[PDB]
RNA sequence: AAACUCCAUAUAUAUAAUUUUAAUUAUAUAUAAUUUUAUAUUAUUUAUUAAUAUAAAGAAAGGAAUUAAGACAAAUCAUAAUGAUCCUUAUAAUAUGGGUAAUAGACGUGCUAUAAUAAAAUGAUAAUAAAAUUAUAUAAAAUAUAUUUAAUUAUAUUUAAUUAAUAAUAUAAAACAUUUUAAUUUUUAAUAUAUUUUUUUAUUAUAUAUUAAUAUGAAUUAUAAUCUGAAAUUCGAUUAUAUGAAA
RNA sequence: UUACAGACUUAAGCAGUGGAGCAUGUUAUUUAAUUCGAUAAUCCACGACUAACCUUACCAUAUUUUGAAUAUUAUAAUAAUU
């Protein structure tokens, strides 16, 4: 507490430059903390888990030798031809042309 | 624990035939977390149900052994290690002062470039 | 033939639906604008740069689409696309979390004591 | 309330054509804060209905366009 | 005892599916999701037909995932019903069935082994494991999965009466007493043996001084003299019979319906006669029961076989 | 079913080269009680008994889970999933702004307060915790400003250590001691006085109003500044000066 | 219809609720919209462990039309096979 703030600042301003720490004896708002922050992106961006997964539809051309089935795509396909039946299908969808 | 424990003591084994002395396996506190949720899918907040996570922890010391010996305990225990165990190795090096040898961010990067495209050059036109 | 999005995106592996692919599309495009959006706040908050250029930095931070913005990023829950109380230990919500930890499906969660 | 040290909310508008030719800004920019250069024009600022027809005068400089385009409407009752 | 022997009790961490721990946990949250998205998957590779009326399908459990620190082992039980050439004869070895070729792929195809595509996607070294089951009772998996999935036509009318007769049949009723008074006496035949084999070879003799701070016995051979593994591993394994099942029904098979066919013991005396202590799976489950749900979709929407088994 | 269990507790062994230190600890395994014994009294189905007390031994006193059946055709189609039915240039999809924050009355649940067995200051060789958190971070010390010697509080500048039994969030708080405290002339002040002296006594002055709101209370509101964010107008948080309602 | 037993049910004690301000939920009303439930016990800081944008399910305006899926059939650009 005696000793002089010139001598004070004088031992920050060196420790500063040896430790490559930016030195701003004014205290200016300098944006440093912005340059400072990590970058979240590549985490953020992985939420939802890795989209290169190998898919059912893969199937098809990776093993060729073997038939697979979809349970889930067949019964669905099933649904749609039992509603066309029964008149309930989907009504014809407007063409952006006309 | 289970495997914790049993995976440490092979460690220990496999560090005595290499001639490395080692010291533990130490327990260190178990870390516990825990999630209250309430058991009911859409109201009835009033029962709830806990749930925890305990993380089992083990410290194995090694003491005067050179680097490429400490390397080969370090690559046996890895191929021989046991489901759900993880592993956490410090290594310290004793060094001398000297050394021969020896032992730009991206968003500064940008900031030069914006500060040079045109919508910002016309501005700091004195 | 129509994408929603102005980018192309691929899709997340698993549960899917439209609050998803929003969520999603805004996560990617935060990460590839995330150096443009800090280069363009350090310029205008730089008190020692001039007002001009610092004002110019602020307009361009205001013309940037909203699906760069680091705010609207909502944590979902990835098997059932529900936004509310979701536990970011298992990006799951609690109702998802409770079927999943009953299922020994989370490493090490057990039936507190 | 922003900081001061940080500046004025400037957003995009089209200010050169409506000191050159008189003709209103329509905006949704509610939260844009009035700049001095603003006073004298005329703006229509939504509301999330409608857009309100608003001239600017020095008594509202600092203040934000939003805050002359009230959303909602006086509540009444059944008496 | 039976917690410090491997024959005894089951690991814990054979309680979760997902078997890891990374100091990075994000990088443990996303293996998790990998391994419910890969479980998916497999699921939906287990259904093969060789013509438009051979479709095999095989009943596959949840997955075990292994995560070590250098690999991760993919462990699942199958069940496959060969009905295209149940025979005799030796035919069979001279093709592969759909069922080979589909394991096959796993591992063993040089070009597209399943296992490289999994490595790439979880950036580290990838081995699958089926293993086969010769009975659907045998995992509560399986077994919930065959019945909602393949036995529809018989409790969609109601349960037959032909259909709940196998479902309790499937077992000759062991009684449960007598199997664990006979454990329980192995147990203490083994012990006995033991602490004889160590009263004999110190009774025999096998430094006055060192004799009073040391405790090595003497030879391995004389303290386990007559403990083999042709003797002792066989007869202290646990939950090696089944002597329970209940198996419910409920949905519509317009209102839904429940039946609940129970049949056997769904608790175990080992533990109460003797000093082994039960242990509950995710502080919840006791050991010896297994339970597990499999729902599916019939016309009039979903209903669930909620199926549990008493090992002991 | 109960128990057998698991937790807590007590104890033993093992582990730690006791500077990752808390060894007064950590966590693996094992043991222990559902306590036991003696005597007197009162009842009894009077005996090899209960209720009681007395004596002795003991650390021993608490918990969780533990499944079967049925009902309310109780909640949920808005955690996700299924049938039927309906929409398909729209009841699907995206963007900008607005709304979900409106305000007569009413209801539920909380917070703060209405003063003296209770509020406010101050307490640095730093009175005394536990359980958690920190790679989609926790942020020390220091310096600068508010702002005054300094401290305190807030923010800025800077970003030490630690991704952790190690460093940080974080010197716990109440407690306790001293001082102060409107209503209260129960005070304060001027003289004199004392063997109550941080105090006593005497004589003067110290207000009036007043069932009442103060040095209680902190709602409301003005102005300035700050924090997060691309953005704080509808509609966020903090600080300073001023405002000071009901109770 | 009888008789039993149980609890059921009060009391005592501590601090509260019911009164003021504010916070919050609900109702009612309003509104272009004030999203939707739950809404006696068993709703009412409940769904919701955080509504400025996002979240969002509502409103106004503008805009997209096989759209996020699977398959079929064409067309191409590309790499292998032959
Ligand atoms: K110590
Ligand atoms: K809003
Ligand atoms: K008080
Ligand atoms: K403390
Ligand atoms: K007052
Ligand atoms: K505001
Ligand atoms: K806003
Ligand atoms: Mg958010
Ligand atoms: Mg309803
Ligand atoms: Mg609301
Ligand atoms: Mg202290
Ligand atoms: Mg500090
Ligand atoms: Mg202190
Ligand atoms: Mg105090
Ligand atoms: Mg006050
Ligand atoms: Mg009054
Ligand atoms: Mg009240
Ligand atoms: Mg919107
Ligand atoms: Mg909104």
């Amino acid at each position: 507490m005696n000793v002089p703030k010139a001598r004070l600042l004088k031992v920050a301003e060196l420790s500063a430059k040896i430790f490559d720490q930016n030195f701003n004896p004014s205290g200016i708002r300098t944006g440093s903390k912005i340059l400072n922050e990590r970058l979240k992106g590549p985490s953020v961006a992985s939420y939802y888990g890795n989209p290169d997964i190998l898919k059912f539809r893969h199937l098809k051309t990776l093993y060729p030798d073997i038939e697979f089935v979809d349970l889930e795509e067949q019964y669905r396909l099933s649904m749609v031809e039992a509603k066309k039946r029964r008149g309930k299908g989907a009504p014809k969808k407007m063409k952006k042309d006309a | 624990n289970e495997n914790l424990d049993f995976y440490s003591d092979f460690i220990l084994r496999t560090g005595y035939y290499l001639g490395i002395p080692l010291t533990g396996p130490k327990p260190l506190p178990t870390r516990r977390e825990r999630w209250t949720v309430i058991k009911s899918p859409f109201v009835h907040a009033k029962s709830k149900e806990n749930f925890e996570r305990h993380t089992h922890k083990r410290l194995i010391r090694a003491w005067d052994t050179n680097p490429e010996v400490l390397q080969m305990l370090i690559a046996y225990i890895t191929k021989h290690s046991m489901a759900g165990v993880g592993m956490k190795c410090n290594f310290f090096q004793r060094s001398e002062i000297s050394l021969d040898l020896g032992s730009t961010s991206a968003v500064g990067q940008k900031v030069l470039e914006l500060l040079d495209s045109p919508d910002f050059k016309k501005h700091l036109e004195k | 033939g129509n994408f929603r999005f102005p980018i192309k995106t691929k899709l997340p592996p698993g549960f899917i639906n439209a609050r998803i692919l929003r969520d999603n599309f805004k996560r990617q495009q935060f990460k590839e604008n995330e150096i443009l959006v800090k280069s363009l706040k350090f310029i205008a908050r730089n008190m020692n740069l001039p007002t001009k250029l610092r004002l110019e930095a602020q307009l361009k931070l205001n013309a940037l689409p909203n699906y760069m913005r680091s705010t609207q990023i909502k944590n979902r829950c990835v098997d059932s696309g529900h936004a509310r109380f979701v536990l970011s230990d298992f990006r799951l919500c609690r109702y998802q979390f409770r079927e999943n930890a009953l299922k020994g499906n989370l490493p090490g969660v057990k039936k507190g004591i | 309330s922003r900081s001061v040290w940080k500046g004025p909310n400037i957003v995009p508008l089209p200010i050169r054509e409506a000191m050159t030719k008189g003709t209103p800004i329509r905006t949704n920019a509610r939260a844009a804060t009035i700049l001095p250069q603003f006073v004298g024009l005329k703006f229509q600022i939504h509301n999330g209905k409608e857009y309100v027809p608003i001239e600017i005068s020095e008594d509202m400089v600092g203040h934000k366009l939003g805050e002359f385009a009230p959303t909602r409407k006086r509540f009444s009752y059944t008496q | 005892g039976n917690i410090n022997n491997k024959l005894q009790h089951l690991n814990n961490m054979n309680n979760w599916n997902t078997q890891i721990y990374n100091y990075n946990k994000n990088m443990e949250i996303m293996n998790t999701m990998n391994d419910k998205l890969i479980n998916k998957l497999l699921y939906k590779m287990m259904t093969l037909k060789l013509n438009n009326m051979n479709i095999n399908k095989i009943i596959m459990s949840k997955t075990i995932n292994q995560h070590s620190l250098n690999k991760l082992n993919i462990k699942f039980y199958y069940y496959n019903n060969d009905i295209n050439n149940n025979n005799n004869n030796n035919n069979n070895n001279y093709y592969m069935n759909m069922m080979n070729k589909l394991m096959n792929i796993m591992n063993n195809n040089m070009n597209n082994n399943l296992c490289n595509i999994l490595s790439y996607y979880y950036k580290k070294k990838v081995t699958i494991e089926p293993i086969k089951l010769s009975y659907i009772y045998l995992n509560s998996d399986i077994f919930s999965k065959y019945i909602s999935l393949n036995d529809m036509d018989k409790y969609n009318n109601g349960i037959l009466t032909n259909y709940q007769r196998m479902l309790n049949n499937i077992m000759p009723k062991l009684n449960d007493h007598n199997i664990s008074m006979n454990y329980i006496n192995n147990i203490n035949n083994i012990n006995n043996n033991k602490y004889n084999n160590m009263i004999n070879l110190l009774n025999n003799n096998n430094n006055n001084y060192n004799n009073n701070n040391n405790n090595y016995i003497g030879n391995i051979n004389n303290i386990y003299n007559n403990m083999t593994i042709d003797n002792i591993p066989m007869d202290i394994l646990m939950y090696k019979y089944l002597v329970g099942w209940s198996i419910k029904f409920k949905g519509r098979l317009g209102r839904t319906s429940t039946t609940n066919l129970l049949n056997g013991t769904f608790n175990n005396k080992k533990y109460l006669w003797s000093n082994i202590n039960n242990n509950y799976k995710l502080n919840y489950i006791p050991s010896n029961h297994n339970l597990y749900n499999n729902s599916n979709i019939n016309k009039n929407g979903k209903y669930n076989i909620k199926v549990k088994l008493n090992f002991i």
